[PDB]
């Protein structure tokens, strides 16, 4: 399975990550990454981004941006297909830029590929999740119409692979840092 | 994210220009040197922090911004360093010599052959319908105006005309004294 | 040879720190809205070439600045480090670097020069400057020891005794830049060797913000500049 | 481990480099002058024996195209650096930006090179000071000066060794802000005049300039986008005929 | 293995190459000729450390008689505390 | 191994007179470093140097470092190698998690700082730091406070109290009154108002001179401001009036 | 000026916070002791009076380390340069100051500074220092803590140095 979702708010991120590991890393008290692939190398390679965001953290006494976060996330990836054949990764980055009072959302894929986004995917998904989120999407969308979208987007992947997935579970970045949301 | 997409360049009386697709710029700047790169966006993106910092190393050393035709000798030295394993892309720089006031365009394959056209420079995929009506729509010496007229009716014209709603590009029009960038859109 | 005095000292620190109190007396202010960093300079030499572009204070990056007290020589080791540094910073996070980051990166450098015996230390004193979005503008000092403290208002160099006690008494939290200029061009006409002070003698910069809000820029002031600041100033030794 | 050379001592001084800076105060006078359009390096050749043929040993030594230097101090010292100074702007600059490097980078580095031999155990510092002297097309024309210490200064005009300080007051006392290359060859030739410990001729004097271009001396032609040599070696009957004029 | 043919060779050239080398002197000259060549080296390369700088060396250069020659590994280049102690041994 | 034990006179062997010594001597001439444990906290506390008048407050390191969520280490003796010995083991903790899926144990902080002075003791003409610590928090999965001393030398030792640097002897005389191992301040409060006692009789001023980080179990790290160590101060100058006025004659 | 001019000048220089202001405060009193030679009898009871209340504020209460300091460069450097009988209180408050030997105080710092100040006074006097007999009857020789048993041990010396000769 191993499906990511986004659908970042007016005043939040809204990551959904499949049940399996959450496979979705806290990288500090404001940001998220959600990660899928090659089930050996991203494990690692999150928790090589967590030790260094962790490490910067505690050096500092302070935040890192969800920019500052993210451009680390590609420069490593880039960094490691350097001496190798290219694993299966994408990185979906979500965070809330305490200095500015925006939450940001960012895609990364395996060849280290950045986009700042509305809303994203992968790992399990079609043009299916992305027209429904384009018919329904808004730059001022609340944070309960964003989980009434995923609602919409986990029933409309439920309703084209009705194979058991277990749900997903579902987490937010805002002005109080994480909330793991209980959702079905 | 999309990969691929075209970059077009070109030489007016004291003037250049840089048109390229949106819908990120490929059209980066390190001064008044312009780098238009096309091709894998990962490669293009890697290629921007690399001569970023290659390049604000170089002002802070040199104690002045890095020329158009030096930035070219730059960029094709640093795309050969990767010999083996290659940058997937296809750079255009653009520039004003800033002591001289002549107009600079050149292009590279991926190691940095280095093509320096008078006229008129095309990268990026299917690049040969472009290079007719590029061809096709240019005259030596125009005004900026004019100048700006025939790139940015050469993307139009040789842009998918079933997906024209999907549309949108940026013009950097280039001076000695002076830089506009126009977007573009239908 | 870096081995300690008795008294637990380290004799080689002692001697580099003796070097840098000869080396040319250096200000530093930090205003509400900017930096000023101004530095004073044995121009013994008619033959030698002022208005070459640095060699007191130098850039370190788009919102960094330092003034040199020491060996030249030694200053520019570290502070092509610094600019690397400031550049991975940037390449690697996309944001450009802060300025604590930075100042004890080269602390850290200068501190291993004194601890093994192959290495001598370095004789180097820097007033860093610079803003960031993390504090804002922010003024430190750095030492042969790898010693590093901020400051609202230091000097370095020579004649820092006399220097910091003029400065603490004109010193106020809420002046703006243009006060700032005033009072270092005061304070180091208060504090000279040379019978006055003059536009070539003098190194000077500033950190303001500007008309634009997104703006931070360092003037490194060319010689006219500060002919301009001194004719202003009152300390105006013109026609 | 009790391994380091050029130590501090106590009054805040570095000692084995003060003793370079006397090695380089006995060395043959070497000179440097900047003009309006144009720079002069100059110095003596002191033969070890009148049968030696000293076209054989230059001490003006090309750099780049745009580039020369001069020594005061030990000699070999100074045919290993001025390799080094070679090898470092093509491997440096030439093979990375198509261009050569300006008088300011080739002067820092050929400095960085200085400075590690002094905080170095297993190693002296230099035993030479050098001129280094140039054009770029955005700096202009300039003259530089480094020592054992790896410090450079840039100079209006400069001299280095046995006659130096008599030499620098001749430069003060000469040196304006209007000179031209042929003002500033005289005034050289008159500086080194004096210093002479031996024979004044064509033949004992060496004399560089970096001036305009030289077409003639890149040696190929349909190429007018590369404008030949600045550098120029002054041969020994032009020494002659200006020293006839003299 | 996926990787290039020219790799391993270009990685190990200049060790490859000094190796060759010395056993060429062992035979032509004897095993004086690469004992003195090799602490001559020794010597250079054990009596240079400075954390700062990886640019190689002035003397190096002239005993590998590398003093005119650039390679693509000149022009194409690729802490403090650790430097230090692996110089020392930890 | 000192003073007056000498046979037919004496002559000095490899021994006791030595670069370690030395380094023992710069750490006693840094600021007066405090900790203490309680019923479920250990808090450590610093001397400041009175600031000087330009200097800048907001940006001035806090002299109590976090290695870790769960570790905190405070000094005295040389800052510029404190700053170095804090970088090797803040890593040191971050590489253990990376490569143990398990948080540094703070035995093993312990171990490692000390064990890495041990090495520039050692051999190579390389010096000593200069250097003794306070190393304390708590283990995961635990509630039971750690409190331990490094030394120059590579020593380290545990304590349910100490004092290193400046006076530490007339600190750790009052400790030795005023903290008991049977009932260890059973409360927080009662911890940092011991470490504010202990502080107000060595350190130059008063709550200027005094900071104080407090350790609590699961990662509650707590450096306390200028404001809150005040009303403790103040709170003990009060006891000290009522206690004199107490008097009774 | 007044005399009490000099005495709220003094007062507003003392500042616990600051040592160089603080410094200046103790100077201004040196001045004020040292200068009773110069002084009329009624500005000597003024200046005694003044001198009293100033100490009993400064000392009888929450003293610090950079107070401890500049009083006993004070106690040493000013019996050594003045006659300490040109003023009634100074040297009484010293030998009079309160709790000075009780064994239960737990202000064990406090007490210790009252021994040092008075020792650092009757050392710079010596055989010239008045009849400190009562001294022997209130020595402690049994406090608790260790620091006011050592400041003891070093009175006892130097009462037993000023008898001596």
């Amino acid at each position: 399975m191993d499906i990511i979702l986004g659908i970042r708010v007016q005043d939040s991120v809204i990551l959904a990550s499949s049940k399996a590991d959450d496979k979705t890393r806290q990288l500090s008290p404001h940001t998220l990454m959600s990660f899928a692939g090659e089930a050996g190398d991203t494990v690692q390679f999150a928790e090589y981004i967590q030790a260094n965001i962790q490490l910067y953290s505690i050096r500092e006494d302070y935040e890192l941006s969800p920019q500052a976060v993210s451009s680390f996330v590609r420069q490593e990836l880039a960094k490691s297909i350097r001496s190798r054949r290219p694993y299966q990764v994408n990185v979906l980055i979500g965070g809330y830029d305490k200095k500015k009072n925006k939450p940001e959302l960012y895609q990364i894929d395996y060849l280290g590929t950045k986009v700042e986004l509305p809303y994203g995917a992968h790992g399990y998904s079609g043009f299916y999740t992305f027209s429904l989120l384009d018919h329904h999407y808004r730059p001022d969308m609340t944070t309960e119409e964003g989980l009434d979208l995923l609602k919409l987007c986990v029933q409309e992947l439920e309703k084209r692979m009705p194979m058991d997935f277990k749900g997903v579970i579902v987490k937010i970045v805002d002005k109080d840092g994480i909330r793991q949301v209980d959702d079905f | 994210s999309i990969n691929g997409g075209i970059v077009v360049a070109m030489t007016g009386k004291d003037c250049v220009a840089i048109a390229c697709d949106l819908r990120f710029e490929k059209i980066f700047h390190y001064g008044h040197v312009f780098l238009g790169i096309t091709g894998l966006a990962t490669d293009v993106t890697t290629l921007n922090e690399m001569f970023r910092y290659k390049t604000n190393l170089y002002k802070l050393k040199e104690e002045r911004a890095i020329e158009p035709e030096t930035f070219t000798q730059l960029v094709s030295s640093s795309l050969y360093e990767r010999r083996f394993g290659p940058y997937f892309v296809g750079p255009v720089v653009a520039g004003i010599n800033s002591k001289s006031g002549k107009p600079f365009i050149a292009g590279f394959d991926l190691i940095g052959c280095i093509d320096e056209a008078k006229d008129f420079i095309v990268s990026g995929t299917a690049s040969d319908q472009l290079f007719g009506m590029c061809e096709s729509l240019y005259e030596p010496n125009l005004e900026p105006e004019d100048l700006f007229e025939t790139i940015s009716q050469a993307l139009l014209n040789a842009a998918d005309r079933d997906a024209l709603s999907g549309w949108g590009a940026v013009v950097y029009i280039i001076k000695k004294d002076e830089v506009v960038k126009r977007y573009l859109k239908m | 040879t870096t081995i300690f005095s008795p008294e637990g000292r380290l004799y080689q620190v002692e001697y580099a720190l003796e070097s840098i109190s000869h080396a040319g007396t250096a200000i530093g202010i930090m205003a509400s809205d900017g930096i000023v960093l101004a530095a004073e300079r044995k121009v013994t030499s008619t033959l030698l070439e002022q208005d070459t572009s640095t060699e007191k204070l130098y850039k370190l990056n788009d919102k960094i600045a330092v003034a040199v007290a020491g060996l030249t020589a030694d200053a520019e080791i570290l502070i092509n480090t610094a600019r690397i540094h400031a550049q991975n910073y940037l390449k690697t996070y996309n944001e450009d670097i802060p300025v604590e980051i930075l100042v004890r990166r080269l602390s850290d450098i200068k501190q291993g020069y004194t601890q093994h015996g192959g290495l001598r230390p370095f004789g180097v004193s820097f007033i860093y400057a610079g803003y960031d979005d993390r504090y804002g503008y922010q003024l430190y000092t750095s030492n042969p020891s790898g010693n590093y403290t901020g400051w609202k208002a230091i000097s370095v160099g020579a004649n820092t005794s006399a220097a910091q006690t003029l400065l603490q008494m004109d010193y106020k939290d809420d002046m703006k830049v243009d006060d700032a200029i005033e009072l270092a061009l005061k304070t180091l006409s208060k504090t000279t060797d040379s019978s006055a002070l003059t536009y070539d003698r003098l190194e000077f910069a500033t950190i303001r913000k500007g008309a634009n809000d997104g703006e931070v820029y360092q003037k490194i002031f060319k010689p006219q500049e500060i002919k301009d600041i001194l004719v202003k100033t009152g300390i105006t030794k013109k026609d | 481990y009790s391994f380091s050379l050029t130590t501090f001592s106590p009054s805040g001084k570095l000692g084995q480099i003060d003793y370079a800076l006397t090695a380089v105060k006995q060395g043959v006078t070497s000179l440097g002058i900047k003009a309006t359009n144009g720079v002069v390096i100059a110095t003596e050749k002191k033969s070890s024996s009148p049968l030696a043929m000293s076209e054989t040993l230059s001490k003006v030594s090309l750099l780049t195209p745009d580039i020369g230097a001069v020594y005061s101090g030990m000699g070999p010292d100074y045919r290993v650096l001025v390799d080094k100074s070679r090898k470092v702007a093509h491997t440096s600059y030439k093979r990375i930006y198509g261009e050569y490097p300006p008088t300011k980078l080739l002067v820092s580095e050929v400095a960085k090179i200085m400075q590690e031999a002094t905080q170095s155990g297993g190693v002296r510092p230099f035993g030479v000071s050098l001129l280094i002297a140039g054009h770029d097309e955005f700096n202009g024309f300039s003259l530089y000066q480094v020592d054992p210490s790896g410090s450079y200064f840039p100079w209006k005009a400069t001299a280095i060794g046995k006659g130096s300080v008599a030499a620098k007051t001749f430069l003060e006392k000469r040196w304006n802000d209007e000179l031209e290359l042929e003002d500033a060859i005289h005034i050289a030739l008159l500086t080194l005049k004096e210093s002479v410990e031996g024979e004044f001729n064509g033949d004992t004097i060496e004399l560089a300039i970096i001036g305009d271009e030289n077409p003639d001396l890149l040696g190929y032609t349909g190429i007018p986008t590369d404008k030949g040599p600045r550098f120029r070696k002054l041969t020994s009957q032009e020494i002659n005929d200006r020293l006839e004029a003299l | 293995n996926d990787r290039h043919p020219l790799e391993s060779t270009l990685k190990n050239w200049e060790t490859t190459q000094r190796q060759r080398q010395m056993e060429q002197y062992r035979q032509i000259f004897g095993i004086a000729e690469p004992m003195k060549r090799t602490m001559e080296m020794e010597i250079v390369n054990r009596t240079d450390f400075n954390p700062l700088s990886t640019n190689g060396s002035i003397h190096r250069d002239i005993l590998l008689n590398k003093e005119c020659s650039i390679d693509w590994e000149d022009v194409y280049p690729g802490d403090v505390h650790s430097k230090i102690e692996k110089q020392l041994g930890i | 191994m000192s003073g007056y034990d000498r046979a037919l006179s004496i002559f000095s062997p490899d021994g006791h007179i030595f670069q370690v010594e030395y380094a023992l001597e710069a750490v006693k001439r840094g600021t007066c470093a405090v900790g203490v444990k309680g019923k479920n906290c250990v808090v450590l506390g610093c001397e400041r140097r009175s600031t000087l008048k330009l200097q800048d407050t907001r940006i001035t390191p806090s002299k109590v470092s976090k290695i870790d969520s769960h570790v905190v280490l405070s000094f005295s003796g040389l800052n510029a190698d404190s700053r170095i010995l804090i970088e090797k083991a803040r890593v040191e903790a971050q590489s253990h998690r990376l490569t143990l899926e398990d948080p540094v144990t703070v035995e093993y902080l312990t171990r490692y700082v000390a064990g890495v002075q041990q090495r520039y003791t050692q051999s190579g003409g390389v010096r000593p730091f200069g250097v003794s610590t306070l190393i304390a928090g708590f283990d995961p999965r635990d509630d039971e406070p750690k409190l331990y001393q490094t030394e120059p030398s590579g020593i380290y030792s545990s304590w349910s109290a100490q004092t290193i640097g400046r006076n530490s002897k007339t600190v750790r005389e009052f400790l030795e009154k005023n903290y008991d191992r049977k009932e260890p301040p059973a409360t927080v409060e009662e911890c940092v108002k011991l470490t504010v006692r202990s502080l107000l009789e060595v350190v130059q001023t008063g709550a200027k001179n005094i900071e104080i980080t407090v350790v609590k179990p699961d990662s509650d790290i707590v450096a306390l401001s200028s404001e809150e160590i005040n009303q403790y101060v103040t709170q003990i100058e009060q006891e000290k009036q009522e206690q004199q006025e107490q008097d009774k004659k | 000026l007044n005399m009490s001019d000099l005495f709220e000048l003094c007062e507003s220089y003392y500042n616990k916070d600051d040592k160089a202001s603080m410094i200046m405060s103790v100077e201004i009193v040196a001045g004020l002791v040292c200068g009773s030679k110069f002084m009329s009898v009624s500005d000597l009871d003024k200046r005694d009076t003044f001198i009293e209340n100033f100490l009993a504020k400064c000392l009888d209460y929450e003293l610090n380390h950079d107070a401890f300091e500049i009083w006993s460069t004070l106690a040493w450097w000013l019996p050594a340069v003045v006659d300490l009988r040109r003023s009634k209180t100074f040297f009484c408050h010293f030998i009079n100051a309160d709790g000075m030997f009780d064994r239960e105080s737990d202000a064990a710092t406090h007490q210790t500074s009252k021994i040092y100040m008075l020792r650092s006074i009757l050392m710079s006097m010596e055989f010239r220092a008045p009849d400190v007999g009562k001294l022997f009857d209130e020595l402690v020789f049994d406090h608790p803590y260790d620091q006011v048993r050592q400041a003891v041990a070093k009175l006892l010396t130097t009462l037993v140095q000023n008898q001596s000769n």
